[PDB]
Order: structure tokens, then sequence, then C-alpha cells
RNA sequence: ACCCACUCCCGACCCGGGGAGGUAGUGACGAAAAAUAACAAUACAGGACUCUUUCGAGGCCCUGUAAUUGGAAUGAGUCCACUUUAAAUCCUUUAACGAGGAUCCAUUGGAGGGCAAGUCUGGUGCCAGCAGCCGCGGUAAUUCCAGCUCCAAUAGCGUAUAUUAAAGUUGCUGCAGUUAAAAAGCUCGUAGUUGGAUCU
């Protein structure tokens, strides 16, 4: 029960956050 | 400009101590502790927070 | 297209030669006048005696003040304006100081908000400004 | 003028990408398993692979006949064989492109005298050797990278003259024995 | 700074001389090897692995806060002596002393992306500053100043500059010219470049 990384990316795809967010997807991918 | 606020909020800091801690591990024994803590013995990064 | 025959190696070479010209950094180094026009004369680093203390603003979106100075070199007699780095490093540097100066970082370009400067300062009074703003140095009394 | 020699060579090469994720995963399980001691230990013998490999390479594009190759390469095989990295039974030129960083780094010092149970673990052997405890053929020898040659794989034992054989005991028992 | 002991040269010369040359001093230009710990017993965050469906037994194998215990091993240093050498120094060889934990204490750069590694906590508030490039900072800053933690190389690691690769962005291999940079307004014409079958 931590954060989801789906709703991270999908949220701050375009704000300041976005290479940390799709960082964060991607390991949560692979 | 005017050259009045140079190291404004270097001086401004508060300053903290370094806590003291027992001293790391150099060399051969340095990266078997990395080796140890990596493969032998295991989605999320080292420094993950909460 | 271009010429294929066995017997034009002078073609080739003299077409070479030829455009090679329009390679602007080929002509900048091969030229000779952007060595003349460079202060520090083809050195890394260079000398000089603290002019002034200047403040140049930062290019826009950026909001700020830049703190640099004005030296002026000893070999040669020429003025620059070079970039003093860190947080209040300004504070070490005195007029008619005689200061290290390096180039700062893109081989004669400025680099970021900072406009029209190329040069940066390393040592004051043979003081490294690291050592003075670490507190492993002061300055010569 | 002098009388001095200035040849010298670097033994080693960097990676091209300093942060690559699988490499640094890959090179620290080496490091880890054969007890290396920095990356750069690796590189070493990974830089010695690849000269290896470059020479039979290029043997390789010449006639099955040709003078050099048949001389060079038996060379090349006998001295691969002579070190134990490559089979008695697979002296042809391109068993040598199968050879890997694993067989070249098992043939270290430190890894024979741990694999021959003088050491506990391959950090044991590491200081063991340089302790001058070890001997290979009644010479002392306290360089952990000693490639061993095959026919010396049966002469590494203790040193004479170390507590672990049949010398004095160090300082620390000596001091002890009189304390009482 | 020391010496003609080595390599050689010169002279009337087996004997004399040589800042040639050799040896020490300074020396992180650069290159090679290689310390900064190892092991055992304990008890767990524990982990796998065997049996008990399960509770559990684990002495089979493993990692770590171990401010938990324990003696075993060693240089680095101090320092007899020999050895080295023209005379020394250094390396090598050897008696004696020499290691438990703020020590005989590893550093240099970073933690948004390129590019490995924290939207942690405190301060500042388009200021101070960071930033090779994109960019961060206007009162909840993943980027500044610090603490903690984390990671990259390691006795080394940052910066400036020249240069090679990357650059199939100088293209012989091997680029382009309708619209992105670009075919001369058109034709003649010398040098240059290139030139159809065909012979045993
Ligand atoms: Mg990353």
């Amino acid at each position: 029960l931590g954060t989801d990384p789906y709703e991270d990316f999908q949220e701050n795809w375009n704000t300041k956050h976005s290479s940390g967010v799709t960082r964060e997807l991607m390991r949560e991918l692979n | 400009g005017s050259l009045a606020r140079a190291g404004k909020v270097r001086g401004q800091t508060p300053k903290v101590a370094k806590q003291e801690k027992k001293k790391k591990k150099t060399g051969r024994a340095k990266r078997r502790m990395q080796y140890n803590r990596r493969f032998v013995n295991v989605k999320k990064g080292p420094n993950a927070n909460s | 297209g271009k010429c294929r025959g066995l017997r034009t190696a002078r073609k080739l070479r003299s077409h070479r030669r030829d455009q090679k010209w329009h390679d602007k950094q080929y002509k900048k180094a091969h030229l000779g006048t952007a060595l003349k026009a460079n202060p520090f004369g083809g050195a890394s680093h260079a000398k000089g005696i603290v002019l002034e203390k200047v403040g140049v603003e930062a290019k826009q979106p950026n909001s700020a003040i830049r703190k640099c100075v004005r030296v002026q070199l000893i070999k040669n007699g020429k003025k620059i304006t070079a970039f003093v780095p860190n947080d209040g490093c300004l504070n070490f540097i005195e007029e008619n100081d005689e200061v290290l100066v390096a180039g700062f970082g893109r081989k004669g370009h400025a680099v970021g908000d900072i406009p029209g400067v190329r040069f940066k300062v390393v040592k004051v009074a043979n003081v490294s400004l690291l050592a003075l703003y670490k507190g492993k140095k002061e300055r010569p009394r | 003028p002098v009388a001095r020699s200035w040849v010298c060579r670097k033994t080693y090469v960097t990676p091209r990408r300093p942060f690559e994720k699988s490499r640094l995963d890959q090179e620290l399980k080496l490091i880890g398993e054969y007890g290396l001691r920095n990356k750069r230990e690796v590189w070493r013998v990974k830089f010695t692979l690849a000269k290896i490999r470059k020479a039979a390479r290029e043997l390789l594009t010449l006639d099955e006949k040709d003078p050099r190759r048949l001389f060079e390469g038996n060379a090349l095989l006998r001295r691969l064989v002579r070190i134990g990295v490559l089979d008695e039974g697979k002296m042809k030129l391109d068993y040598i492109l199968g050879l890997k960083i694993e067989d070249f780094l098992e043939r270290r010092l430190q890894t024979q005298v741990f694999k021959l149970g003088l050491a506990k673990s391959i950090h044991h052997a590491r200081v063991l050797i340089r302790q001058r405890h070890i001997r290979v053929r009644k010479q002392v020898v306290n360089i952990p990278s000693f490639i061993v040659r095959l026919d010396s794989q049966k002469h590494i034992d203790f040193s004479l003259r170390s507590p672990y054989g049949g010398g004095r005991p160090g300082r620390v028992k000596r001091k002890n024995a009189k304390k009482g």
C-alpha cells in the first residue's frame, strides 16, 4: 500500500516531475 | 546590478554539526559488502524513502 | 555526380582543399584571425589584475545578478570580464588583486544566463577559490 | 643521452559508457565471486582476453597452410594450454573464440589456494597470500594475481617459515604466552 | 651535491684527465604491482534448503545493527646487523618493539533527465545561488544552502585548453543540390577528365 506509479505518471507526465515519474514507471514495469 | 547581497543564504543557513559515525570499510572489503547486499541476500531503489 | 577516373587524384584533392574552407571549425582553426582576437593568445589560463567589481544581470527568463569582475591581463594588457563562481566568493576578492583566470567551458562561447562572459576565476592571490570557500586556506596578510 | 629505457604499457582499457547498468551488475558479480579489489582488476583480464581474441581473428584470415599461421597458432594454443585455460584436446584456432573471462580468473593464485582448501574463503585466501604464508615450489609468492601454470598446481603449499607450517608462532601468540 | 667504480673518449700513455657519462637530491609528467582487515562461537532482522498438512525440529548452507564476545595473523612504522656501493642511500634478508574501533579514521565528484543514485528532513523565497544542454528558484524547491541516507571510480578524482573518435556534419571507401543550404540565363570552345565491336 504505497504510491501508484501508473497514477503518478498519468497525472504528472507534463509537469516538472515528468522525468522522475517516467523513471519510476519504467522501474515498475521492468 | 547591486553587489550587496553576496553570500546571503550561505550566511543565513543555520549551522548543523556532522554526527560522528563508525568508519567506512575501504578497498576489497567495501566492494564485498555491496556484492553481499545486492546479490546473495536480497522494483525499487537503494535510496527509496518510505 | 563526381568524377571517378584513375587519373583524378589532383581534381579530388584540390576540390577537398577548396571545400574544407567552408567548414567553420576548420576555417576558425586554420585562418589565424580567431587566434589574434583571443585574449589568452592560445593559453588555457592567464593571470591578471582586478580593476573593478561588476554585476551582470541574467538573460530572461531568469532574473538574478551574476557577480563578475573586470580584469586586465598582464601579458598583453587586454581587458576581460570573469565570473566568480560560488556562493559569496566575491567577498574574497579585492581590487588590485592578482587573479588566475580560465575559460568557462565552451571554447570561447558564452555559457548559460551570463551574457558575453567567457572566463571564470580560479585563484586569488595564489589561493584557490575552492580552498577559500571550503575553509582550507585564508587570504595572506 | 642516458642508459635508460622508456618502454612501458597500460594494462587495461576503460569502458566507453560509464553508467551502463547491465555492465555494472555483471562486473560486480565477478568482483564478489573472485574476491577482487576494484573494477580495474576486471578490465585488466578483459584487456588480456581482448588482445588474445584479436590475434586469433588475424591468424584466422590467413591461408590454412600459411607458414606464419602454423607457427604463431601453435605458439598461442600451447601458451593457452600451459596455463590451464584451454583444454589439451581442443588445440584448434576456432576454440580460442570460445574462451571466457571466468576461465582466466580461475587460474589466479587467490582462487587456487582457496580451491585447494588452504583458505576458508576467497577473502581469507587474499590475506593469506599477501601476508607471506604461501609458497609455490620453494619460492614465497605474495602476488594474488600470480597466474598458476598447470604443472605448478601440485606445488602450492604453506610457507616453510610461517605459523601455519613448521615455523614459529607470530608475535601475538608469543606475547600472550608470556602474559600468564 | 658525490665520483671516474661502470660505458666510452683523449694523450708521449697498462699509471694522467673527462659537469661526456655514472650516483644520489627534487619530482602525483606518465607507466607496473599492491594495504586500509581475516576467522570462530553466540543471538536475532533473518534468509533460503530437508521433514512434520499445520504448530515445530533444524548440525545443512548463507547475509547483517552486531556500540556481542574471542584470541590467531600481519605489515606500515621504530630500529642491531649483514648485504648493496667508488663511498653511501633504497630494495631484498634478518634479531627486538610494534593493532580493537572516534583507530595505524581514503578521497574526489554527484542524487530531475541525458547518466548510477532520495518528490526524505531543516533554511531561503525569480533573492542568494545552481545549471556543459534542457532547465531549477516568485512561502509545501526531486535541482540552491546544510544534516542524514544513497552511488561512481578509487590512492586517486575534478576543472581549463589543444587534439582524435563520435562526424556517412568534408563523404576515395561514403554525403547532399524540386520544396529544408544549394544546377552557372544560354550555347560554343582550348587545357584537364573519359572514350564502341574487332586479331589463337
Ligand atoms: Mg537514474
